[PDB]
């Protein structure tokens, strides 16, 4: 019995993998086979998105997440997001299937057959949590092959075929990047950006240059991490600052993760540039927008002056200002006026939308898209009756931006209670009283009263 | 020792009457601002154009308002996500009219809240205890991200997060009902159980424990002085608690662990509360309750009511007279 | 109740020669009026336009009328306003404009036959429900 | 050495499941209330009155189906099953409401029945009935809403059918007739209830969070022998803890837990009693000051009267499907809406 | 302590148990398949099948008004229907 | 000390002083039916009860 029971690990079957923590070789296996999993996932998933997709329904109406990032990535799709060849999903789906049975047996190898601690075997496999030196040079690797892999999304952008551009001049198409933003005013603007309306911080990114240029920056930056950690031990500051056990690293990690799912929460909601509106559904304030865009067209085409309708409130039924003065749709909509897209910025002048141009120059393709966009807004059930919730049975949707959103949200918070509930244990495990307090010590019984 | 340890020394403290902490460095004054600034606007603010449509809507006592109807109104939907600080606005006439207040308060209050979860952690370290009572809190905590917060930023407004009022908290559930059908959305339904459950079982441990205390006292006095604080022995009789639980159902559906027992009661409604506010969360991106309206057909292809259709015409009551002046196309996509 | 050939009886013309459908299509039509129409036309209103139904009242003062099978297979190649006076085969899908809008593509004259059989039996079966949106739900 | 004696010793055996003389009130009518339920969701219909499938059987699913109520022309009927309505006939019992008095009857005696369990073992094992005492506010509810509420009202039509989203419309109906969040009643049962459920979770996490350590591993679990007469944990710590943090503490363990029994059974009983006034529709409605002021202003609006409107709009949109046996009428153009929707 | 009945761990890993419930249960399962299949359900409990909740060409419900000609009045509907 | 809620325990035992609370309850019911019907008489309006 190597651990793998409660009376010699310390711990109940409920939270077994916590007879791992130094077992590395063991837990090394834990890893590749969890691994193992992802992969099989990406790939048993695309597969089936696969064999149930009709290239003659828009993606969104079909409940296809993983297709929509293949597509986004320039493979498969041609102008408008039409869909050419789908042999590139078959073929990202099988090599993940196939690579996640090596991954497997590799992982159910480690964690049965081979020793269950690397320390005897190999000097460099083999590491302690305590080793503030090996842990580094591990955390400097891994962040080497994070440079790598988004350089990986840069070379698809630049030298291997280019990438999904909603933006992109006649209606969207797939495109060479070949002057990406380097000016690091630009791509760490982002980062200084306000989160809140009107700016969203790196939520806000707009175009592939000053995407492709971000992950020039963030691969080169990961790369001299990746060095800087394996040449160098930690300071005496960070010393002092931190916990230095694996579930403290792991309590990190649950937090970073956590703010990630955070935020790539607000990216499928808000962005329609990495996630096109072509393949995930409008954005919320993207058909809200759509609506009001609808119906003055409707209205114009039968003798509406659109500019001068004054509505019931007072306000202009059509056309409103902003608090700063841009003119924007009226209605509940007015708190979408931030909303970009490639359908609506042909009529944007420097006031905002151009009168002249909503009376001249709307042309049918936008006409489609905005009552498009306006009857696939994400609002739909959780069986999927899509629509408000007070709509009857009829339309089998909910918007992917919805399910991916709200998924991620649920995860994010999650890993946030994984947090705190790893960070707190390990501080109170490194000081001693994890498993309560010592009755014949108790602190507080040394301390004065407090009245 | 030198004047930053002595200030150290003094911030993290367990001899103060209240624990300070570098937690409550932050959460001090952001309170301090948002408690101010609530009771002052609650009793005097004047209007705030909620909705965006310059229609006022008056939440202060002072503009005739009680302590049921009064609230600080949320800010005007014209501003939906864009962050207005005072400095923001032209005169203070004009942040009070597009509700200002409410951004100030809510934006400092989940701060401090935030930091006050943080100062449970804090405190326990320092006292020696296990570190998972900021845990629990982190249930309550998440539902106040959740109506402040994340709503907002689903919809794209402020102006549709919950009021700071009696009367404006069910305004907000009525609206709610309407747009996600929430009484049909599993979590929710895991909150109603979350604290339905929580007060059962706080009833059954109290009524409990109160059934087996041990004789200590007489007829004339409380049996509460047979308590005293810091006795180690225990008050009450487990194995009798037991003895009359087990029976009352069966032997087995009755704890005889104290920890396990008590574990129990933390964990019930704290993942209750935790679905129910992701269920907030949620319904933000609008995955809203299950739709069953018009799911039962005949043969001939007329519609079978059911309850759920029953839902839906008062649901359909609350979507058209909701924020009336508010809509000028047909649907309410946001 | 049930689903009977009465019901499914249907106007094929204008000039009074009715066709009469089966169980079969009428659910073909309306798996097919979910694929392609629903998501404007749920329950037999538009969504993007309300004031222009499928009320088979509606579809009579159509120009040309719209109230029977022909007619309506007419529209869904080769749309038109109420009037009749312009084609917006550009803002409707139709068989003309099957390239804008793709769902169009892979239907079949049987496929329009059964969607127009659909539109004209749902309103036999629930009345008022259908095109009078949520007044009625 | 009696008869009666010795019927008292075989109900009053230590078996897997406890009998007792309240067993004779208590298995059967739970039981049956149970097993009515189970057979109205799973078989009968509310087609004739309420206008509603309401089974398995009609392709309902577990949040729709329900027993409903008897139709409103039944008023107050016990509707017996060998009564004046039914005959007798078993079919057509079902059909007009019959399971959901046989329900309503059957499990408020089954309630009796287990109040008195509490008190039969209570004093067999030597214990406080505290237990007994607490199950008083189920069983308040439980009258008030199910019994009281209807007896005040037309029928047994407005009482609440048993089903998941028939509960549901119960608590809408509240909204838009009664304006039942206001009632003050209703807020004192809110607080007791959410105050309950706080206090679980706060005790439970602090006891979890200040006990000692009693054995050497990290499944702090297994080291609570349940016959110790140490305390588990320590009521020092968590009273600085909390007074620290929060400004006061408990210091009082019996105080404590009595305060858990008090505070959600207190809340029910109010809730109850707001009900009991509902059944009469004296209801808190409305502000009186609030609607002369805004009768005569235009420009005042409080979120009051937001919600007024809101009510208005579920008494209209929902009363005739509703309350079928009133044949409401009403044309589109009297239906209150706000623009566009 | 224990009461003294036998142990549940012990009587569903008994192979006599499932000897006897690899039948009684199936077959409790078959009654009830087949009380449906049977469409014998409907009649018992008075539950309409899909084509009798309405007459042909009616769309209004058999709501009941009276209290006393109550059954007089639902087997009126159910009449109004053959 | 008797908690607030005890107070009237110490009757259990004392007849005679049961009966005084018995008779200044009963004084206090009869002086209320006295009162309201005064205060009914001084507010009622006679002057048309149909
Ligand atoms: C240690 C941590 C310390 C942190 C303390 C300091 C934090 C300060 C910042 C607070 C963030 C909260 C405000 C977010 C509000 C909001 O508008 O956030 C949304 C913004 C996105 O902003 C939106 O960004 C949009 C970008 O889209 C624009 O650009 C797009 C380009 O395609 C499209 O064109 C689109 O049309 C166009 O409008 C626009 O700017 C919108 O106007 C704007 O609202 O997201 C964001 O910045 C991305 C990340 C948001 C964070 C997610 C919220 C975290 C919630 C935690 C829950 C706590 C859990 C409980 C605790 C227990
Ligand atoms: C906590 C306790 C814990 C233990 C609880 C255990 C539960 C025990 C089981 C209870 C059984 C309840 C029986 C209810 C019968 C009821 O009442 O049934 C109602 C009938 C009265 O019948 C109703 O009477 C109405 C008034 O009609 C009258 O008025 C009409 C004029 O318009 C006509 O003249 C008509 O003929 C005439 O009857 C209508 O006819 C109704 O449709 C008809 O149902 O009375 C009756 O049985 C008798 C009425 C006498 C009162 C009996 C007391 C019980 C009621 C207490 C609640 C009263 C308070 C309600 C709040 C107010
Ligand atoms: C997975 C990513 C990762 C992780 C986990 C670590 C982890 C670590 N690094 Mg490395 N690092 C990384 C990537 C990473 N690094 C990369 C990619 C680079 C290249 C830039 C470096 C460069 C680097 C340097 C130069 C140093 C470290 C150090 C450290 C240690 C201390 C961490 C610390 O104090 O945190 C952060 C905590 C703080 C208290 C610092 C202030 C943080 C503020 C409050 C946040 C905002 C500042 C932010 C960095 C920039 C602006 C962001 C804003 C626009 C939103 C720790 C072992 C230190 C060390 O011990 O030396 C070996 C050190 O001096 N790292
Ligand atoms: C992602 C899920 C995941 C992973 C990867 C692991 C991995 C591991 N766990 Mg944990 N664990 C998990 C979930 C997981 N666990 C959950 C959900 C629970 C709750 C019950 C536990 C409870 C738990 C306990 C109580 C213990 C572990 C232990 C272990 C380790 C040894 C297990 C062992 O000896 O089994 C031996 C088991 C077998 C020989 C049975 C079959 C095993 C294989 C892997 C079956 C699957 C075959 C698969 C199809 C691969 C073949 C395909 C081919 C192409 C390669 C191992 C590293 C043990 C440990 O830490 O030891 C120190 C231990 O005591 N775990
Ligand atoms: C991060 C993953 C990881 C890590 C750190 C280890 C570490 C180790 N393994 Mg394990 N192993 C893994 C994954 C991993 N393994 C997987 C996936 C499999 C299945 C394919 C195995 C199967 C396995 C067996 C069967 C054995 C080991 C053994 C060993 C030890 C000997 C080192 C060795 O063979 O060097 C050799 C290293 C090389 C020859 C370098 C080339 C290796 C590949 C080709 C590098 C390619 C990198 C690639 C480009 C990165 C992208 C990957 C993916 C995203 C596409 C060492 C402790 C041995 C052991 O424990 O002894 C008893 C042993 O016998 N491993
Ligand atoms: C403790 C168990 C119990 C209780 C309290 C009830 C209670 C009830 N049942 Mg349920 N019922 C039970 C068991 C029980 N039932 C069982 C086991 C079955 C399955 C057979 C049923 C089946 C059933 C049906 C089918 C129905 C009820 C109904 C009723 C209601 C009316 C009862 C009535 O009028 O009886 C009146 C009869 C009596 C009160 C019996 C008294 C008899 C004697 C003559 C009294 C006088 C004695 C004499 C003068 C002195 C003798 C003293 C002695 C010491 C010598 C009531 C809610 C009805 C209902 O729910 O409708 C809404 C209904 O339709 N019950
Ligand atoms: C005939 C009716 C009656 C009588 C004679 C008693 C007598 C008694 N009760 Mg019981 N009791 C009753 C009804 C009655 N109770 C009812 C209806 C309830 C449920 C609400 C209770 C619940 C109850 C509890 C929980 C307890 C008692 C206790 C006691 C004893 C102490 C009472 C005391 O000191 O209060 C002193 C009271 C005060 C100093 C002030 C209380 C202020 C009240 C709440 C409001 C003022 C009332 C106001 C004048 C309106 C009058 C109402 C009238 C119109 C009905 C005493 C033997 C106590 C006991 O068991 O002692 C061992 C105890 O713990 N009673
Ligand atoms: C030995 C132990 C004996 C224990 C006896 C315990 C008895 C008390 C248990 C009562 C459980 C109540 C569960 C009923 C759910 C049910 O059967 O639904 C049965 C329904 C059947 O499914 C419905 O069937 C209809 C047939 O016309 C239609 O097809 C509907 O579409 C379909 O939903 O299932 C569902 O609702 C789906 C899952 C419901 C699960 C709910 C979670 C439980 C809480
Ligand atoms: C350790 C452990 C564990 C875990 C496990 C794991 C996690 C594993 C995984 C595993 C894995 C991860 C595996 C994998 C596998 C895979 C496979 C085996 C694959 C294959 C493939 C193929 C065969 C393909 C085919 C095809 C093609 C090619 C095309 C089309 C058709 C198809 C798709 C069919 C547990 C917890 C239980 C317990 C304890 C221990
Ligand atoms: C790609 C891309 C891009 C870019 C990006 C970038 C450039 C990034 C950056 C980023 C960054 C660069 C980040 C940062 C980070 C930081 C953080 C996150 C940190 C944290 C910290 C901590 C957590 C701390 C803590 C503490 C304290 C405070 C005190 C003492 C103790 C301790 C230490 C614990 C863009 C947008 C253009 C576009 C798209 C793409
Ligand atoms: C009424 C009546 C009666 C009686 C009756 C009875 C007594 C019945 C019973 C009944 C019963 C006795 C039934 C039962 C039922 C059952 C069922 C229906 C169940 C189901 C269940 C389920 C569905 C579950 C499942 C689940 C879930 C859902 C989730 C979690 C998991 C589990 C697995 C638990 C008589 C003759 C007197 C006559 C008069 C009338
Ligand atoms: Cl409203
Ligand atoms: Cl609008
Ligand atoms: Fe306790």
């Amino acid at each position: 019995a190597t651990n793998r029971d409660q009376e010699s690990s310390g711990f109940a079957w409920w939270a077994g993998n916590a007879r791992l923590i130094n077992l590395s070789g063991k837990l090394l296996g834990a890893h590749v086979a969890h691994a193992g999993l992802i992969v099989f996932w990406a790939g048993a998933m695309t597969l089936f998105e696969l064999a149930h997709f009709i290239p003659e329904k828009p993606m969104y109406e079909q409940g296809l997440i993983l297709i929509p990032h293949i597509a986004t990535l320039g493979w498969g799709v041609g102008p408008g997001g039409e869909v050419v060849d789908t042999f590139p999903f078959f073929v990202v789906g099988v090599v993940h299937l196939i690579s996640s049975a090596v991954l497997g047996f590799g992982g159910v190898y480690h964690a049965i057959r081979g020793p269950e601690t690397l320390e005897e075997y190999s000097s460099f496999f083999g590491y302690d949590w305590k080793d503030k030196n090996k842990m580094t040079t591990i955390l400097g690797f891994h962040l080497i092959v994070l440079g790598i892999g988004a350089l990986l999304l840069v070379a698809k952008a630049m030298f291997f075929g280019g990438l999904y551009d909603t933006w992109a001049p006649g209606g969207g198409d797939v495109r060479v990047i070949t002057n990406p933003t380097l000016d690091p005013r630009v791509i760490f603007g982002y980062l200084l950006k306000s989160p809140f309306g009107g700016e969203g911080w790196i939520v806000s990114v707009n175009n592939l240059e000053d995407v492709v240029g971000g992950h020039i920056w963030i691969g080169l930056i990961c790369i001299a991490g990746g060095i800087w950690h394996i040449l160098t031990t930690p300071f005496g500051w960070a010393r002092r600052a931190f916990i230095w056990s694996g579930e403290a690293y792991l309590s990190y990690s649950l937090g970073a993760l956590s703010m990630m799912g955070f935020i790539a929460t607000c990216f499928v909601w808000f962005n329609n540039t990495v996630y096109p509106s072509e393949f995930y559904g409008p954005t919320g304030p993207e058909a809200s927008q759509a609506q009001a865009m609808t119906f003055l067209i409707r209205d114009q085409k039968l003798g509406a002056n659109v500019g001068s309708a004054q509505g019931p409130t007072g306000l202009g039924k059509y056309l409103m200002r902003s608090p700063t003065g841009e003119i924007i749709f009226g209605g509940e909509t007015m708190r979408f006026w931030d909303f970009r897209g490639p359908w609506l910025e042909p009529l944007r002048g420097p006031n905002g939308l151009d009168l002249n141009k909503i009376k001249n120059d709307i042309q049918p393709w936008q006409e489609r898209r905005a009552a498009e966009y306006m009857t696939h807004a994400p609002l739909g059930s959780l069986n999927s009756v899509g629509g408000v919730a007070t709509e009857i049975n009829s339309v089998n949707f909910v918007s992917p931006r919805s399910w991916l959103a709200t998924s991620h949200f649920v995860l994010a918070f999650f890993f946030l209670v994984g947090h705190l509930w790893h960070a707190g244990r390990a501080r109170a495990a490194a000081a001693g009283f994890e498993k309560g307090i010592d009755r014949e010590s108790e602190p507080v019984l040394s301390m004065p009263s407090l009245d | 020792a030198n004047l930053w340890e002595r200030f150290c020394n003094w911030v993290t403290s367990t001899d103060n009457r209240l624990y300070v902490g570098w937690f409550g460095v932050i959460m001090i004054p952001t309170l301090l601002a948002a408690t101010i600034c609530f009771v002052i606007a609650f009793i005097a603010a004047p209007p705030v154009d909620i909705d965006g449509i310059r229609e006022p809507v008056s939440g202060s006592l002072l503009y005739g308002n009680n302590i049921i109807t009064g609230a600080v109104v949320p800010s005007s939907n014209a501003i939906g996500l864009h962050f207005y600080p005072i400095w923001e606005a032209a005169s203070l006439d004009e942040w009070l009219y597009n509700g200002g207040p409410y951004q100030l308060i809510i934006f400092h209050f989940l701060l401090g809240a935030s930091c006050y979860m943080g100062r449970q952690w804090e405190l326990s370290y320092r006292l020696g205890m296990r570190p998972w009572i900021c845990v629990a809190y982190s249930a309550p905590l998440a539902s106040a991200f959740a109506v402040f917060l994340i709503y907002p930023i689903g919809q794209g407004s402020f102006s549709d997060g919950m009021p700071l009022g009696i009367s404006g908290t069910f305004n907000f559930m009525i609206v709610f009902q309407a747009e996600h059908n929430i009484l049909m959305h599993p979590f929710h339904q895991l909150g109603v159980a979350g604290v339905f459950g929580g007060a059962l079982f706080c009833a059954m441990h109290g009524s409990l424990v109160t059934s087996s205390l041990i004789r200590e006292t007489t007829e004339t006095e409380s049996a509460n002085y047979g308590y005293k604080f810091g006795q180690e022995e225990e008050t009450y009789n487990i194995v009798a608690a037991h003895g009359y639980f087990g029976r009352l159902i069966f032997q087995y559906a009755s704890f005889n662990n104290s920890r396990s027992l008590h574990f129990f009661l933390a964990a019930w409604p704290v993942v209750g509360v935790w679905f129910t506010a992701l269920g907030i969360s949620t319904m933000a991106f609008n995955l809203n309750g299950f739709n069953f309206n018009h799911s039962v057909i005949d043969a001939k292809g007329n519609v079978i009511n059911t309850w759920a259709d029953i839902i839906n015409r008062a649901n359909l009551g609350m979507e058209v007279m909701h924020e009336r002046n508010a809509h000028n196309f047909p649907l309410d996509l946001a | 109740a049930e689903l009977t050939p009465e019901v499914l009886t249907v106007p094929l013309n204008s000039e009074g020669k009715t066709i009469t459908l089966t169980e079969k299509q009428y659910l073909e039509g309306k798996r097919l009026f979910q694929y392609a129409c629903a998501s404007c036309h749920v329950g037999g209103i538009t969504k993007t336009n309300p004031s222009l139904d499928l009320r088979t009242e509606t579809l009579a003062l159509a120009t040309p009328p719209r109230d029977n099978i022909e007619g309506l297979v007419d529209y869904m190649k080769n749309p038109t306003t109420y009037d009749g006076e312009q084609e917006i085969a550009e803002v409707h899908p139709s068989l003309r404009s099957a390239d804008i809008f793709p769902k169009m593509r892979n239907l079949t004259e049987k496929d329009l036959v059964a969607i127009a059989g659909h539109i004209l039996v749902e309103p036999k079966i629930l009345g008022d429900k259908w095109g009078g949106g949520k007044v009625y739900y | 050495r009696g008869w009666f004696d010795i019927l008292d010793d075989w109900l009053k055996r230590d078996r897997f499941v406890f009998v007792g003389w309240s067993g004779i009130l208590l298995f059967p009518c739970a039981y049956l209330a149970l097993g009515g339920w189970l057979t109205g969701t799973t078989f009968v219909t509310s087609w004739y009155t309420h206008g509603l499938a309401s089974s398995y059987l009609e392709g309902c699913n577990f949040l729709t189906v329900a027993v409903s109520t008897p139709a409103n022309s039944m008023g107050h009927s016990l509707l017996l099953l060998w009564g004046p309505e039914a005959q007798g006939d078993f079919t057509r019992w079902c059909q007009l409401g019959g399971l959901w008095t046989f329900i309503a009857l059957h499990g408020a005696f089954g309630l009796i029945g287990f109040m008195l369990r509490q008190f039969e073992i209570a004093r067999l094992v030597g214990v406080r009935p505290y237990n007994a005492i607490a199950f008083s506010a189920p069983i308040a509810v439980f009258v008030s809403v199910f019994l009281i509420y209807p007896l005040g009202q037309s029928s047994w039509f407005f009482a609440p059918s048993f089903g998941v989203a028939a509960i549901f419309r119960f608590l809408l109906f509240f909204q838009g007739f009664h304006n039942w969040t206001l009632n003050p009643f209703h807020m004192m049962g809110v607080a007791g209830v959410l105050g309950g459920a706080l206090l679980c979770a706060i005790h439970g996490a602090t006891v979890e969070n200040t006990l000692f350590q009693d054995g050497e591993g990290a499944s702090t679990f297994r080291a609570f022998n349940p016959t110790q007469a140490e305390e588990t944990y320590s009521m020092v710590t968590a009273n600085r803890f909390w007074s620290q943090i929060f400004g006061i503490a408990f210091s009082n363990k019996r105080w404590l837990h009595f305060f858990m029994l008090f505070v959600p059974v207190t809340g029910l009983w109010m809730s109850a009693i707001g009900v009991v006034g509902l059944a009469l529709n004296l209801r808190s409605y409305d502000f009186i000051s609030q609607e002369i002021r805004a009768a005569e202003d235009p420009e005042f609006e409080t979120f009051y009267t937001k919600n007024l409107l809101l009510n208005e709009g579920i008494r209209a949109w929902m009363a005739p499907q509703d309350q079928p046996h009133e044949n409401f009428v009403f044309p589109e153009e009297v239906l209150p809406r706000g623009n566009a929707l | 302590g224990t009461t003294g009945e036998r142990p549940f761990s012990d009587i569903i890993t008994s192979v006599r148990y499932w000897v006897i419930h690899s039948i009684t249960i199936p077959a409790l399962f078959i009654a009830g398949w087949l009380f449906v299949s049977t469409g014998l359900a409907y009649d018992v409990f008075g539950t309409p099948r899909p084509d009798s909740y309405y007459a042909q060409e009616q769309r209004s419900i058999p709501l009941v008004t009276d209290r006393f000609e109550a059954k007089q009045q639902v087997e009126t509907f159910l009449e109004q229907l053959k | 000390g008797l908690p607030w809620y005890r107070v009237h325990t110490v009757l259990i035992n004392d007849p005679g002083r049961l009966i005084a609370a018995h008779l200044m309850h009963t004084a206090l019911v009869a002086g209320w039916a006295g009162s309201m019907a005064l205060y009914e008489l001084a507010t009622f309006d006679p002057s048309d009860p149909v």
